Parts: structure tokens; C-alpha cells; sequence
RNA sequence: GCCUAACGAGCCUGGUGAUAGCUGGUUGUCCGAGAAAGAAUUUUAGUUCAACCUUAAAAAUACCCCAAAAACCCUAAAUUCCA
RNA sequence: UCGGAGUACAAAAAACCCUCCGAGUGAUUUUAAUCUAGACAAACCAGUCAAAAUAACCAUAACAUCACUUAUUGAUCCAAAAUUUUGAUCAACGGAACAAGUUACCCUAGGGAUAACAGCGCAAUCCUGUUCUAGAGUUCCUAUCGACAAUAGGGUUUACGACCU
RNA sequence: UUUUUUUUUUUUUUUUUUUUUUUUUUUUUUUUUUUUUUUUUUUUUUUUUUUUUUUUUUUUUUUUUUUUCCA
């Protein structure tokens, strides 16, 4: 045989948290090799394209328009080459916060 | 070259009748590996209409497609996922047109 | 397995074949405009607004206010076109535009804005600040008439009260002056309501100055139901909202249940509900003026709490929820040495029997 | 592991465990991360911090270390200015 | 790969002649199911075994009464090839507390309230 | 997802056909 | 092209050295790094050669 | 080759109850529950973990799981998450 | 030894002495810190992210970047370092600090878990018949043959399997 | 740290008859430079022990190229 080195364990690249799951801050929502799910509100983006919740709440998945950063040359060129009626759509993952920021409690009645 | 059942191999035309073309194409059909026939537009239409008529006037209420779709008797354990589309007419590379 | 879409697809209108004959936009600005225009449409799939609170989408707002002024549209357009032609006829303005040296009469712009399109901006600002959500809970009005509220900080210092401005209790200690154009044939009522500051009832609001039966613009001559009271926000929970509401009324309204005493230093008596008030006086009163402003705690609130209200000053604090920690495990695996510190009751060494 | 010694007949212990491990009185075992002194220039700052940070051992490793170590090392030690005296005990363990 | 079998909704759409053939009421559906396990769960998938366990049909040829709700109808559809299902009939109505010890279940699918009077 | 009704909402490669990563080759074949 | 590993010390007087990969055919390395001992942006020059 | 009937290195005793991942055997009754393999290894004739399983003890959610959700050129049987 | 694609079509994993790409590093400056919630993955060892808070620069970013960016790398112990680091195709790449051939003069414990002879499965190979006619046969497919092709049968040779010893 | 080539007129190549082109100086050519034609000087980095000559081998430093440790 001439083929060698093909053997390699999988990287477990997939979606960790499904819609409706109550997650906390820092929980990795999903891991991916390429950009399949894009972060939305309260979802960060690690340097390895991982998605982690910044707030504690409920995970949701939506289909939303895609407006690329103007500095991304390939994305800008694709946008300019798109026809007049075309609008890019991407699957975004969001976290809807549940706990409020805080409460006002009486500390001293002086 | 892979060939499935129901696929034409050689298509002929001209100002001739059907008897002679069938006569000199039956030998080629026989020499072909898979079973084959020398058909025409009229013959293909006739056989398809006969198949539809048989499948619509079949007397027994139990049919392979109905049983496979309804998972009657738990027959999906014995059957194959492709059987849901084949409807019992195709088994391996062999096709039986008389099995509804 | 494939499923049928529940409605029209976004990019199913344009033809895939013959892209070269189809016009494209080459501007990122054009693409951004198109994307933002499409993002506001009610798509049949799960969108961002539905999950992040678009405020129940459409809402049939009940309108309680004066009818809009009836203006001849054709004559107004003709006059505006004539004015624009006269302005463009000048050469000096064009020279100034070319030389980039031009100024604008901001005072006249403000006056014209208040006259024609100020009410709508004030209404949307009040909607953003949630005035109608807490005053009527189902109705938003158009502040047709202007309302200029001003506090006097001295002899030559005047602090205006615009829609959403920040005025401290030091400037708000004295009763402000209210100005509005009105003929000598109508009756008006002015009500200063503090939406935030009630210690007991979250759904109730305080009244600082309620004066009814105003003949025309003469606010002083009208009888005051509730004497003016300086704002008293809490030290911790700051930035309360104080709103002046001006209502136009037809009949001479007399009420004995809502009458307040001259001292009026009891918070139990200074408990108000604008919804119930407008239910009581809905036949005659119609809101036409609104001016809301923000107010935070300062050193002047202590004097109001002590001398006037005869109360101890309440102090609040914005406390945050405690950090979340998972259930402590018997044998944590690959955890740092500080894992035990996350569940420590206190940073004090505890000796059980020694 | 010598279950029965030749001289005294007691049970000995392996010195490697005491050299490269630390046992808390709560039953937990403390160890260093493997490879925290090898090729530091080739590793990222976060990886180096992970290597330098201490770690704990799971139930199987803890039981193995307890079997391989005698009862002397499981005693309660009150050292002077002991950094781990705070971590010796366990609190709020709801099991 | 052999997995669970999806059953299309077309199968459970009754024909007008089905009511007359099976003696069912075209207007008002029955209220309770009498289910009896006919075949064994051996040589059958573990999910079917679990469904038959949670349906309380461990003992074969022993009728069990269940609701006519879709929640249990889903499992009954899953394991429909191993059970016989009949509608519960009440010619004498629901038995009261004074007739609980004198009830009986005839094989035709009806529940008699007064059984063996003296 | 493939089974979801919203499948292919991000399909965009059919809207643009400029995917020629060649150095300088020209067609010059329009008869 | 062969690389060279160089140990560079701080010029702030405090003892603080770090290793860096460099090209062999280049001059003496002199960069601006961060010193946590003085917590400042300091000039670091090549001092020693450790690995080829 | 021969060295007392077996010599690629004699025989006896002692070490010696040599050591064997290898073969063979392992002695009364009844009852309960009850396992076919993922990772390393001079390792695939074995060991050490993980997943299952057994005796006890704590608790509370456990399997089936409707919607809704999981990618971008086409893609079946169906999968994961939850009322 | 490590990574990518299909096998493995849609959460994850998933093997073969299965079919193909590679990797055991280069170039540049933005020389890329401390501490700590909460998570992925995993038998373990390892590998991955990362909110807030601090030190220096805009007083608005710092994940070093690019080469399909995913792989470009190594656990104790030990040596040399001197305060803080470095490390040999352990390449059999979870790795003994350093050890080659032959035994038909061989021995021992086992294995039909594993070969050679036999038996058995299949029929690649082999042997049979029939179907098809282009062509040979002076004209004429079938007196005698009959290429390119089809179907069915037998288990004599070799090969394959490793089921009984 | 170890292995190896080594140190040439002012600059580079050889070789032991220490030579050949650049550079310098003194002349000529030109109105003056440049180009070109003659003459001259110009060295084995240093120590030590030698051969028939030294390109025999050793002391102090100078750049140097490769290696600089599986664990
Ligand atoms: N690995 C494994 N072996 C089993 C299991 N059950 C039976 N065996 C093995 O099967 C043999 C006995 O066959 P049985 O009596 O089960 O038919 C024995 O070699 C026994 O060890 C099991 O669940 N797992
Ligand atoms: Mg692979
Ligand atoms: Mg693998
Ligand atoms: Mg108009
Ligand atoms: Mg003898
Ligand atoms: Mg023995
Ligand atoms: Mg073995
Ligand atoms: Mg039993
Ligand atoms: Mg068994
Ligand atoms: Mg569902
Ligand atoms: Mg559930
Ligand atoms: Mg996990
Ligand atoms: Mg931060
Ligand atoms: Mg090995
Ligand atoms: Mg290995
Ligand atoms: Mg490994
Ligand atoms: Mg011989
Ligand atoms: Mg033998
Ligand atoms: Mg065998
Ligand atoms: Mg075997
Ligand atoms: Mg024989
Ligand atoms: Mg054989
Ligand atoms: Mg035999
Ligand atoms: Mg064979
Ligand atoms: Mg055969
Ligand atoms: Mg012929
Ligand atoms: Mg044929
Ligand atoms: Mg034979
Ligand atoms: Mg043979």
C-alpha cells in the first residue's frame, strides 16, 4: 500500500448546547472548524472559532442577514459581486439573558 | 458503464416500421448481460399503462408499499431502507415488472 | 429528508440563469442599506427581534389628545416651494456653500421644530423613556402645545427643563415657571408626577405640584391642589423621572377627594395613580403638554428628608447577583488548588476541636 | 509495593509518591502538571500558565496513592506557616 | 443501518368504510383503550422492549386499560405490531364504589357492572 | 438543518459565478 | 534556512531573560519587550545563544 | 565424537516450594442480581484505566419525548436537545 | 508520530497492509503579561477556550500575522543552566540509559487462536454443455468450426479462506 | 563546549623561482580630467623547534562554517 498517515482521531467539532438550554457565562456553545454558526448577541468568538456565552440565559438560533466587516476584502468583494436583490443570510446563535443586572437593596436607613 | 433497469441503451429512428427493428435488435438485447427488449414509444406506453392498471386493480388489500410504509408486523427489521422506494419491485440488480 | 418552506424564500425572486444581464450593486453602503431594510421585515422564521423583545410587535396605541391642526397641504407646499426658490435665487448663499463658511439660526430652527415637528419627537422620546407605559399603560398622546419649564437658580441663572434633561434637586428646590401659548378662554391643569421614588408601592407614583383650573397662561392665578415639593430621590437608586403633564379642560372641574392639605408632608396622602386620575377626569381633561426630566440624588435631599418629611434618609445600593458555581465534587479532576477557595464560607481558619 | 517487610514485617511505601505528590487531610492529592519545565519558548502563555498551575487527582489515582503510601503520610500535620493548612480541610461538601 | 421507523400520518387517516367495517362511531371517538400483548419482545428492538415495559404489558394475554390521548397513542403506534387494541365499552356505565367487587370484563370488549347476581 | 423548512437560506454560491482562480487564461471562444 | 535560539536579558538592571527564535544570518537581536519586574516596556538585547 | 545405557556439554546434593503472560485440576445445598470489548502497552496468549455489572448508603429526577432548533453547491433511512 | 478529504450522506465517535494530500517548518513585526469565573474534549497523562480585575501604549485593539492553518511536534528521571532556562529520526514517535546474526546439533511450555498433506466453503482459474450469427468452409452460419457476447451446471489443477484436528 | 579550514603587498588570486591584476607615487599623452604607455615601492598574522625550499608540525588572539543531547 502507498497510503499512510491518514489515521487521525476526530476533533469532536460540533454543537454543544441546543436551543432552549439554560447556560452560564463561559460555557462553550459550539465548536467548529469553519464558520458554520456565527455568534450573535452575548456570544463571544474565540481565536479557534469557538462560541461561548458571555451572559447567563437561554440559547437561541436564528437566521439573520449578514453584513461583513468592511476590512474583509474577500467578503466585501463577494458583497459587491452579489446581484441587486441578493442578501446574505447566516445562522446566528444568541443568548437571551435571564438574570437581571442587579437589584437595589436598602443597606442603611440613616 | 453502470446501467440501471429501465434505461435505454440504443435509440433508433427513421422511416421504417417496428417489426424489422425489433427483429434485428432482439439479438442485441439477448446478447446484452442484463435482460433487455426491443421496444418503441407505443410499446413502452402500453407496458407502463398495463403496469399502472394492474397496480390499481390489484385485488388483495395488502401491498408491499403499504406494508413497508406502515411498518406492519415490524417488517422494517427484515427490509432495507431502499425498499421503501423500490416498493418490492427491485431486489439487488434484478427487477420484476410483474410484482406490482 | 426535505420539508417545504413555510413561506417565500428570501432569494427565490431573482433568476439564477444569466447573471451577467442582471444589475449588481458595487457599493458596500448600498448592500448595507438593502440588508437593514430587509432585516426589519416580519420574516416567518425565528428572528432576532422575536427572541430579544420587539415589544410584542405591532401595538394598536389608543390616542388621547387634541386633533392635529388642519393645514392646507397645497398652499403649504406652494409657500415652501416659493421660499426655497427665493433662497436658491441668492448668489451669496451659494458662494458661502462653495467656500464652506455658513451658519444657521439655531434659535429659529428650534422654534420652527417645536412648532411643526417637535410634538412627534417629544412623543417618541417619551415612548423611549416609558412615560406612557407608567402613566396610562395603553395610550400615548401627541404633545401638541409647547411647554417651557424653567427653574430659577438665582437672579440671572435659569435652568430649562427639556424632554429628558438632568436637573438636580438643588436647582429644583423652588417652584418652576411654566410657559405655554393659550387664549383667555380655556382652562388648564398642571401636574408634576415623580414616577420613581415610592418606597412601598412599585405601581404608584408621587405628586409634587398639582395645580388645577388655570385661566389661560396665568398659572399662578389658578388654585393649587398640591403645594410644590422638592424632589427627594434615593441616594442609591438614582436617576428618577419627574414629568410635568399639562391637560386642557372645558368645564370647571371641582374635586374634594383629590384635594391636598397645605402642609401635605404625608407620603400616604402623596400617593397617586395617573390612570385612576384620568379615569376620574376623562370627560373634560385631555393631555396636551408633556415635559419629563431626570433627577439624581445630591446633598439637598438630606434636608428634605430630615426637616420636611421628618424621616431618616434611606440609602440603597446596586447589589449584584452572587457568582454561579457548580456543585462541589468529592474528587475534582484536573482542577487548580484554588478550587477549594470557591466554596469557602469565610477567610478565617476554623479549628473544630483544637 | 512491599506489603510485608523483611525486617519489621510492616508495610513500606514508595518514595516516588511522597517526592512528587502531596496529600491533604481531606483525602485529596495534589500534583504538578506534567511538562511544566520543558520547552517553554515553544508554548503559549496560557499553556505555560496551565502547566505552572497545580492540579488535583481523581478517585482512582487517589485510591492508588493511598494504597501505595502508609498511614504515616495520612496523619494530620500542623506545620508552622504551612501554606496548605487552609486547604487541609473541606467545607460545604453536600454529598 | 436499522433504526426506528417513521410512520407517515397518512396511515392513521380513517376511511369512511373503516368505521362500518370495525364497528366504530364516525362522530365520537371512544374513551379508553384495552390493550393486549400478543407477540413477544424477543427478537425486537430495545426501544420497543422499553415501550412495552412502560406500558405495563409485561404479562402477555392480559388486558390493560389506557387513555385515548395522543401521548399514549404515540407509543401504541410505535408498538402497534405487538398488541391488539379494542375500545372499552360500558353498557351499564361506570361502576360505582358499591359495585367495584362485582365487576367483570367480557372478552368482547365490554365491562359489565353487575356480575353474578346471587 | 437539512430537515428544517429553513434549509438553504444561506445558499449564495448560485448567486455569483465568478470562481475562476486562474492566472491569466482567456476564453476567446465566442463564435 | 537554519534558525537560532537566543536568550535575551533585560536592560533595566533586573535579572529577566527570555528565549526567542531568530534567523542565523541576521544581526544581533535587539527588541522591545515587557518586563513584569519593573512592569515596563524595556529594551532587550541578545545575550546568549542556547540552541541552534 | 566419547567422558558408565538420554552429552551442542556428565551425574549427585544444595540454592529449590527456581521461575513461568503457558497447559491441566481446584472437593456441600439452595436463593438474588448478573457482563462480548473504547484507550495505552517489546502490546494484542497479558495487564492498567474508561464504559457496563454486584453488595451497601444518600438523594432526585430518570427513559418515550409534541412543537421549535442543529451550513454552507445535491443528498435516503434517520440522529442530538427538550414539554 | 500528527493534521485534511471519503469511507463515516444530517449531534459526536467509529477500523482495515482502505483511496488521495501533506507535516518533523519558513518569512515579517503589532515581541504577543499577571491573575481568575465558567465551559469543550478526554481512561489517565496530556490538549483546548475564556468573562471580569490589574501593568504599558490609542486615552476606541491587542487572538502576533501569512504560507488549504488544521499538523509543524516529546511524559519522568539526568545533565548542563545559574534565579531562570535549554534540551539527540526515544521516528518501534506514551518512550528500557547503553545489547547483532545462525541453529537441519537443538531444547522446553503451549497453539488447529497459526501454516504445509487431507477434508470443507467459493469458483478467480479449470471443464462442460446450450443462446446469438458476423466470418471460415468454391456458392452455403450451424458437414466440421466459429471471434466480440449471454445463460446454466461440475468441483479434477493452481490460487483464496483458516472451520476440524 | 566540541569538530574543521585558516591569518598575503593597501584590495583579491595563486605558489615557494614569493608571482598576476586592482590601489599608491614619479613621468608621458590632453587645454584640463578620464582612458591609455613606462619606472618604483609594496607580504606568508605572531612563538618555537627544522628541512635542500618551505605549502613540517606547535604558543596568543581574530573572524569564522557544522554539531551542541531521545529522555
Ligand atoms: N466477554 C464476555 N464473555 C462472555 C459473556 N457471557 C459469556 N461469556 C463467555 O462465553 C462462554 C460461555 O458461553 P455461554 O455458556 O455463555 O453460552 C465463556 O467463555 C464465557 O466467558 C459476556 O457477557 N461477556
Ligand atoms: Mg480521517
Ligand atoms: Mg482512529
Ligand atoms: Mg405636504
Ligand atoms: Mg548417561
Ligand atoms: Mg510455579
Ligand atoms: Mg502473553
Ligand atoms: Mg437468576
Ligand atoms: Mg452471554
Ligand atoms: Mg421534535
Ligand atoms: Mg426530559
Ligand atoms: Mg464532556
Ligand atoms: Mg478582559
Ligand atoms: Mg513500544
Ligand atoms: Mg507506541
Ligand atoms: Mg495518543
Ligand atoms: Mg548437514
Ligand atoms: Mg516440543
Ligand atoms: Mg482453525
Ligand atoms: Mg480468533
Ligand atoms: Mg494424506
Ligand atoms: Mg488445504
Ligand atoms: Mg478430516
Ligand atoms: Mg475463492
Ligand atoms: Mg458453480
Ligand atoms: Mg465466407
Ligand atoms: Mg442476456
Ligand atoms: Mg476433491
Ligand atoms: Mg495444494
Amino acid at each position: 500500500s502507498k497510503n499512510l498517515g491518514g489515521k487521525s482521531p476526530g476533533k469532536r467539532f460540533g454543537i454543544k448546547k441546543m436551543e432552549g438550554h439554560y447556560v452560564h457565562a463561559g460555557n462553550i456553545l459550539a465548536t467548529q472548524r469553519h464558520f458554520r454558526w456565527h455568534p450573535g448577541a452575548h456570544v463571544g468568538l474565540g481565536k479557534n472559532k469557538c462560541l461561548y456565552a458571555l451572559e447567563e440565559g437561554v440559547v437561541r438560533y436564528t437566521k439573520e442577514v449578514y453584513v461583513p466587516n468592511p476590512s474583509n476584502s474577500e467578503a466585501v468583494d463577494l458583497v459587491t459581486r452579489l446581484p441587486q436583490g441578493a442578501v446574505l443570510y447566516k445562522t446566528f446563535v444568541h443568548v437571551v439573558p435571564a438574570k437581571p443586572e442587579g437589584t437595589f437593596k436598602l443597606v442603611a436607613m440613616l | 458503464t453502470p446501467v440501471k433497469a429501465g434505461r435505454l441503451i440504443v435509440e433508433m429512428g427513421g422511416r421504417c416500421e417496428f417489426k424489422e427493428v425489433q427483429g434485428f435488435l432482439d439479438l442485441v438485447a439477448h446478447k446484452l448481460p442484463f435482460p433487455a427488449k426491443a421496444v418503441s414509444r407505443e410499446t413502452l406506453e402500453k407496458m407502463r399503462k398495463d403496469q399502472e392498471e394492474r397496480e390499481r386493480n390489484n385485488q388483495n388489500p395488502w401491498t408491499f408499499e403499504r406494508i413497508a410504509t406502515a411498518n406492519m408486523l415490524g417488517i422494517r427489521k427484515v427490509l432495507s431502507p431502499y425498499d421503501l422506494t423500490h416498493k418490492g419491485r427491485y431486489w439487488g440488480k434484478f427487477y420484476t415488472p410483474e410484482r406490482v | 429528508r426535505r420539508a417545504a418552506p413555510l413561506g417565500p424564500m428570501p432569494n427565490e425572486d431573482i433568476d439564477v440563469s444569466d447573471l451577467e444581464r442582471l444589475k449588481k450593486y458595487r457599493s458596500f453602503d448600498r448592500y448595507r442599506r438593502r440588508a437593514e431594510q430587509e432585516a426589519r421585515k416580519p420574516h416567518w422564521w425565528r428572528t432576532y427581534r422575536e427572541h430579544f423583545g420587539e415589544e410584542s410587535g405591532p401595538k394598536d396605541r389608543v390616542d388621547i389628545g387634541l386633533p392635529p391642526p388642519k393645514v392646507s397641504r397645497t398652499q403649504q407646499l406652494l409657500e415652501r416651494k416659493q421660499a426655497l426658490r427665493e433662497l436658491r435665487a441668492n448668489v451669496e448663499e451659494e458662494r458661502a456653500a462653495r467656500l464652506q463658511t455658513a451658519r444657521i439660526p439655531l434659535e429659529a430652527v428650534r422654534a420652527e421644530w417645536e412648532r411643526t415637528c417637535g410634538p412627534y419627537h417629544k412623543q417618541r422620546l417619551a415612548e423611549y423613556c416609558g412615560l406612557y407605559r407608567d402613566l396610562f399603560h395603553g395610550a400615548t398622546f401627541v404633545p401638541r402645545v409647547p411647554l417651557h419649564v424653567a427653574y430659577a437658580v438665582g437672579e440671572d441663572d435659569l435652568m430649562p427643563v427639556y424632554h429628558g434633561n438632568e436637573v438636580t434637586p438643588t436647582e429644583a428646590a423652588q417652584a418652576p415657571e411654566v410657559t405655554y401659548e393659550a387664549d383667555e378662554g380655556s382652562l388648564w391643569t398642571l401636574l408634576l408626577t415623580n414616577l420613581d421614588g415610592h418606597l412601598l408601592e412599585p405601581d404608584a407614583e408621587y405628586v409634587h405640584w398639582l395645580v388645577t383650573n388655570i385661566p389661560g397662561n396665568r398659572v399662578t392665578e389658578g388654585q393649587e391642589t398640591c403645594p410644590y415639593l422638592p424632589p427627594f430621590p434615593a441616594r442609591g437608586s438614582g436617576f428618577h423621572r419627574f414629568a410635568f403633564l399639562l391637560f386642557k379642560q372645558d368645564k370647571r372641574i371641582d374635586f374634594s377627594g383629590d384635594t391636598r392639605p397645605s402642609p401635605c408632608y404625608q407620603l400616604a396622602q402623596r400617593t397617586f395613580h395617573t390612570f385612576d386620575f384620568y379615569k376620574k377626569h376623562q370627560d373634560a381633561m385631555t393631555p396636551a403638554g408633556l415635559a419629563f426630566f431626570q433627577c439624581r440624588w445630591d446633598d439637598s435631599v438630606t434636608r428634605v428628608f430630615h426637616q420636611l418629611l421628618d424621616m431618616r434618609e434611606p440609602v440603597f445600593e446596586f447589589v449584584r447577583p452572587p457568582p454561579y458555581h457548580p456543585k462541589q465534587k468529592r474528587f475534582p479532576h484536573r482542577q487548580p488548588l484554588r478550587y477549594l477557595d470557591r466554596y469557602r464560607d469565610s477567610h478565617e481558619p476554623t479549628y473544630g476541636i483544637y | 509495593v512491599t506489603y510485608f517487610s523483611s525486617r519489621k514485617g510492616k508495610r513500606k511505601t514508595v518514595k516516588a509518591v511522597i517526592y512528587r505528590f502531596l496529600r491533604l487531610h481531606s483525602g485529596l492529592w495534589l500534583r504538578r502538571k506534567a511538562g511544566y519545565k520543558k520547552k517553554l519558548w515553544k508554548k503559549t502563555a496560557a499553556r505555560k500558565r496551565r502547566l505552572r498551575e497545580f492540579v488535583f487527582c481523581n478517585k482512582t489515582q487517589s485510591k492508588l496513592l493511598d494504597k501505595m503510601t502508609t498511614s504515616f503520610w495520612k496523619r494530620r500535620n500542623w506545620y508552622a506557616d504551612d501554606p496548605y493548612q487552609k486547604y487541609q480541610d473541606r467545607t460545604n461538601l453536600k454529598v | 443501518k436499522f433504526t426506528r421507523s417513521r410512520i407517515p400520518d397518512k396511515v392513521f387517516q380513517p376511511s369512511p368504510e373503516d368505521h362500518e367495517k370495525y364497528g366504530g362511531d364516525p362522530q365520537y371517538p371512544h374513551k379508553l383503550h384495552i390493550v393486549t400483548r400478543i407477540k413477544s419482545t424477543k427478537r425486537r428492538p430495545y426501544w420497543e422492549k422499553d415501550i412495552i415495559k412502560m406500558l405495563g404489558l409485561e404479562k402477555a394475554h392480559t388486558p390493560q386499560v389506557h387513555k385515548n390521548i395522543p401521548s399514549v397513542n404515540a407509543k401504541l403506534k410505535v408498538v402497534k405490531h405487538l398488541i391488539r387494541i379494542k375500545p372499552l365499552k360500558l353498557p351499564q356505565g361506570l361502576p360505582t364504589e358499591e359495585d367495584m367487587a362485582n365487576t367483570c370484563l367480557k372478552s368482547n370488549g365490554e365491562l359489565v357492572v353487575r356480575w353474578l347476581l346471587n | 438543518y437539512r430537515s428544517k423548512p429553513t434549509h438553504g437560506i444561506g445558499r449564495y454560491k448560485h448567486l455569483v459565478k465568478a470562481q475562476e482562480p486562474k492566472k491569466k487564461k482567456g476564453k476567446v471562444e465566442v463564435r | 534556512s537554519k534558525t537560532i535560539l537566543v536568550k535575551m536579558m533585560s536592560q533595566a538592571g533586573t535579572g529577566f531573560s527570555f528565549n526567542t527564535k531568530r534567523s542565523r544570518l541576521r544581526e544581533k537581536l535587539t527588541l522591545l519587550h515587557y518586563d513584569p519586574v519593573v512592569k515596563k516596556k524595556v529594551l532587550f538585547v541578545e545575550q546568549k545563544k542556547i540552541r541552534s
